[PDB]
């Protein structure tokens, strides 16, 4: 927010810094020293610095705007379902009539047609959950006698509930115009007695979608997981995790993943390499369980927050590891690719800035996965081949924008603010070539959600200070794709949206209120409010307000810039978009 | 096999795509005629750039990790007199490298500023001393005390 | 003892490899000479014990009541009888059987809510209000969260009460009806256990009720360290160390990290840190006494009696690092255990107890059994580790301590505290090592103590059901590996001692570690990737199938 931190440091101090006999603030010419009124006093030792017009109150407020973008575009926008447990009413059971309506609803036609467009089209995301789909096409035969049973067989069970995550993942990335001609739009609109003019994106898709996935619960809630752990929870958790869940709902999957690190954990399996006196069969289920575990190690981390107590990854893709490396570079380079993203975020929250030794590092494994992706085979209609393709090529620009944004933040290396508005619209501009038919659902993955949620926060909160033509030419096109968005997100969608509004204000906010000095600590309502909404959303956070409920009937206790700050602060309230 | 450059300047310079391989920048472009924006160096600068890339696009590279064939690599002596230049401008020309991520060109012309550094007199950083703050000036009357019987 | 060259050249007391001032003499394959063929001196008395702590931990703690054995493809769901076996259940526990229940923990089992709820009389506020809510049928969370975790009270205020109150408040002949098994019984024979299980499951069905893992909170962990009392950690230890891994996920998401009450904060929180504090050692002993391969996540992060709870609790944590370990703990490590039994010893002497106040007597006995398990253990531990003289004195010593512990505790409201699961496994640990040493180090006093415990044990109700019998059968096969023992000639290579008893003890844990590999119970989760896995010749075959060691999965 608000410090001096203005540019070009000088090596020694003056006299009247000595004088001082504090801190030296060692600006052009101080904080301190312009405070005491004799800010020339200390300019006079030598190189009498520069303009006094760089915006020294930027990097500061860049910091404060890492504060922001860790609290706010991962946890304050997805990670706080505030919920209640008293205004919430109960459900005792409630799918024996809502999850049955989808043992209704189901058609052979309608699983298997599903089931064959998601072949080719997701045939890596399985392929590195489960692998064959054939045994699962088996799996949707057997679940037709498997359907309305007797002897329900808690492995059968997970059965049944492994291809209602498969359903949930195969609503996840169908169009909409071959959901309607394969399914029907009506019945789930008659049982529910909503509106009949409701084309799936308008809302019940990712409703569908999240009723597979209650389906699937239903019965996982049946195999008595918790009582019988297995390797499938894990699998089908990995499916659902694909899903828009995890950001709709933090909390309810954090507990989920808990089960799944458990389950996994109970077996005591770490290594992954088929050593001489080894079974074949445990040979193949190493090589399985490896992609299977550090697809669970990503699963850990994009739920990672403060409602997420447990955590899997104990290793370092640079520089207490446990088994890093003695792994072939398949699909744990997805792994990889996410670790080094993870390795950048223990200095989001955290203002100690990490050596730029580290970043330069960074910037040389950067070029590794952008040439392995290369690296590997290429067929132009297999659609799971350009996918896989495609997300690993947005993984790897997705880290290196968001890496030469910490450069610029942390350190502002050269050019790396036109490195930003480089890889934002390489960025975009893959998206524009995926605004096609076979290629609306790479667009659907929710790395383009977290990562629009990046863009559209900085672009915007850029163009506030800076009103800047490449940043205004960029904000063009991010109002037009923030629009262009798919739906198989909504509710967060349209909460990006407020947010993009929000900025929007946030930088009319900044054109309506001039930035009051006071020696060198500046004010702003852009400071202020930013400084309560995240400590609101930190509160909501402190669960205590959810633990005076648990602790019985008990109920606690607990100027210009006071005014325009708190008009802000309900004016473009961040209370729309905390749920 | 050719891709456009359009800098700050504009300067549209269908170069071949082969040229684009050293520019790993480009090179990842290359996965996204084939325009794309360079909004500060000019085109001049991006010109020398391209010479280079037509010079040796077809020589061999090191690791770029090393010590022997990064620290102790010889220069290009034609590419000393092709960088025989501003001063000012062999700044741009290393910003250049960096915004485009050419490392070799910019080891390359980074020796050479390393060469105009490095051998400068005495003489004159006795004199260019103190221009920048660097130093207490007590410090400064006791460095020249230190000297004293001949400085 | 001393080796060959040892007594030979007669150089100083070395057991070296050879020695340290033989070897360098040009002996090193002539200084080791120090311990088929056979042998039959005590040269497996430092060569065998350890292998003992093998047995300790994965056999008795982990095999006997730990390690749970299922059928996936077999076994049915939770859709036959979804709320069948809760309904059924709510509708006949009234309010004399809820409170009449309610009244044992009120004045028999005060430790236990104040470690986990505070006050009962606060909790008769819910149950009191439960009959103006279990009239309710559009409930909130909330209220699904207070039903859950006051019929988790209605499951511990089961298994503690004797069955005397237990034929008058729950009546026999209507209950049968709904399960299908005999009227004929009275409730210790395995069926006050078995309704304890039904209002448990009840509980769980209302946590599925609430399903929880939406919004947990601290009624989830308040419940389940009221749940985890009885011995149904045992009965259930895959779906016990899953809840428990849910009460880490939820209590640490409440941000639990201060113990201590501090001036700058919301006196809900101020004290709500010493009032979840106590959740937490509360949460620390079912992190510790569930010590298992099936419970891999732990929860170590390190008034005036409930913190004195888990410090000797945390006395234990210095005792059950080494079961699995072949390390010795040190004999400063082991006086530090002793050093703190000198702190926690007499401060368990200076408990106060009032045999009417039986909340007193419970808050002494939980603490009281615990620093005396601690001694016994600790000299135990000295006696199979260094084999330290005057431990069997001990171990003799502190076993008839805990026969002190227990016979005068059968009598009239004291037989609870011969309910508990803490003396499940201590005199599971007694009658295995006084058999093992009967086995080998033939005395007369170790096995007049197996008398004295076997009298115990027949003393020893049969309120611990099914895990009771398997218990039985440790104190005759055993003794029948002493008969394995007396009937074949200790044999060996001349140093290695091989035996039927020898073989027997490896393959008894091994194949129930075999059993404790869930590895193909991961390719049965991979479907289709089917998972497939002299005296010392023929009676090794005799007893391992005679004596089926597998008979301890049920
Ligand atoms: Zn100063
Ligand atoms: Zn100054
Ligand atoms: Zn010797």
């Amino acid at each position: 927010m608000f410090n001096r931190t203005t540019q070009l440091k000088s090596k020694h101090p003056c006299s009247v810094c000595t004088r001082r006999k504090v801190k030296c603030d060692r600006m052009i010419p101080c904080g301190n020293c312009r405070k005491r009124g004799q800010d020339s006093e200390c300019m006079k030792s030598t190189k009498l610095i520069t303009a006094s017009s760089s915006k020294e109150y930027l990097p500061d407020l860049l910091l404060f705007w890492q504060n922001y973008e860790y609290w706010i575009t991962n946890i304050g926008l997805y990670k706080t379902k505030q919920r209640d447990l008293t205004r919430t009413p109960a459900n005792l059971d409630t799918d024996t009539e809502e999850c049955m309506f989808w043992m209704n609803y189901l058609q052979k036609d309608q699983s298997f047609q599903l089931m064959n467009f998601a072949m080719e089209n997701l045939g890596a995301l399985y392929f590195g959950s489960i692998g064959d789909i054939s045994e699962l096409y088996l799996r949707v035969e057997q679940y037709w006698d498997r359907r309305a049973d007797k002897n329900h067989s808690v492995d059968g069970k997970y059965w049944d509930a492994l291809i209602w995550s498969v359903f949930t993942m195969c609503i996840y990335y169908m169009p909409v115009e071959k959901l309607a001609e394969i399914f029907s739009v009506y019945p789930l609109h008659e049982y529910l007695g909503s509106n009949k003019r409701l084309n799936w994106e308008d809302g019940m898709q990712l409703v569908m979608c999240q009723n597979f996935a209650r389906c699937s619960l239903f019965q996982l809630k049946q195999c008595d997981f918790m009582a019988h752990p297995d390797i499938r929870l894990v699998q089908a958790y990995l499916i659902l995790a694909t899903t828009t869940f995890p950001y709709d709902e933090p909390l309810l999957a954090n507990s989920l993943l808990t089960q799944c690190i458990h389950t996994f954990k109970n077996f005591h399996v770490d290594d992954f390499r088929p050593l001489l006196n080894d079974d074949p069969v445990e040979s193949i289920a190493k090589v399985t369980l490896g992609r299977i575990f550090y697809r669970l190690c990503g699963c850990d981390y994009l739920q990672s927050g403060p409602r997420k107590p447990i955590a899997l990854h104990t290793e370092v893709s640079s520089l207490n590891v446990d088994v890093y490396r003695e792994e072939n570079s398949t699909e744990v380079l997805y792994w990889k690719i996410i670790s080094l993203d993870r390795d950048l975020d223990q200095y989001l929250n955290k203002s100690s800035k990490p050596p730029l030794k580290t970043l330069d590092a960074i910037r040389r494994e950067l070029d590794i996965f952008q040439y392995k992706v290369d690296s590997l085979e290429e067929d132009f209609r297999s659609n799971n081949s350009r996918f896989q393709k495609f997300i690993a090529l947005f993984q790897i620009s997705t880290v290196s924008w968001k890496l030469f944004k910490m450069y610029l933040i942390y350190y502002d290396t050269a050019d790396s603010l036109l490195k930003v508005i480089h890889y934002s619209k390489v960025i975009i501009s893959l998206i524009v070539n995926n605004f096609h038919a076979k290629s609306e659902f790479f667009n659907r993955h929710p790395m383009v959600m977290q990562t629009i949620t990046r863009v559209v926060s900085f672009i915007s909160f850029y163009q506030i200070f800076v009103e800047s033509a490449a940043v205004k030419q960029l904000l063009v096109d991010l109002t037009e794709l923030t629009a262009n968005l798919p739906t198989i997100f909504g509710s967060k969608l349209d909460k990006l949206v407020y947010l993009t509004e929000r900025l929007s204000k946030l930088k009319l906010l900044w054109d309506k209120v001039q930035l009051l000095d006071s020696g060198d600590s500046f004010y702003h309502p852009v400071f202020k409010i930013l400084q309560n909404d995240i400590k609101i959303i930190e509160l909501k956070n402190d669960e205590m307000f959810s633990l005076i409920k648990g602790l019985g009937s008990l109920v606690p206790l607990n100027s210009d810039f006071r005014t325009i700050v708190e008009e802000f602060q309900s004016e473009y309230n961040i209370s729309d978009i905390l749920s | 096999s050719n891709v456009v450059l359009v800098s700050g300047e504009g300067e549209r310079f269908t170069v071949d795509k082969k040229i684009a391989e050293r520019s790993l920048l480009l090179k990842n472009y290359l996965n996204d005629e084939i325009v794309m924006p360079v909004p500060n160096v000019r085109s001049s600068v991006l010109q020398k750039v391209i010479e280079w890339a037509e010079h040796h696009r077809d020589s061999n590279f090191p690791d770029e990790d090393d010590d022997d064939s990064r620290k102790s690599a010889p220069v290009d002596s034609w590419d000393r007199e092709f960088l025989k230049v501003d001063q000012e401008m062999l700044y741009e020309i290393i910003l250049a490298a960096n915004y485009l991520n050419i490392k070799p060109l910019l080891d390359a012309g980074c020796k050479v500023v390393a060469e105009m550094i490095r051998g400068r007199s005495p003489e004159e950083i006795r004199r260019t001393f103190n221009i920048v703050n660097d130093f207490t000036p007590e410090e400064e009357a006791a460095i020249r005390r230190e000297n004293e019987w001949a400085e």
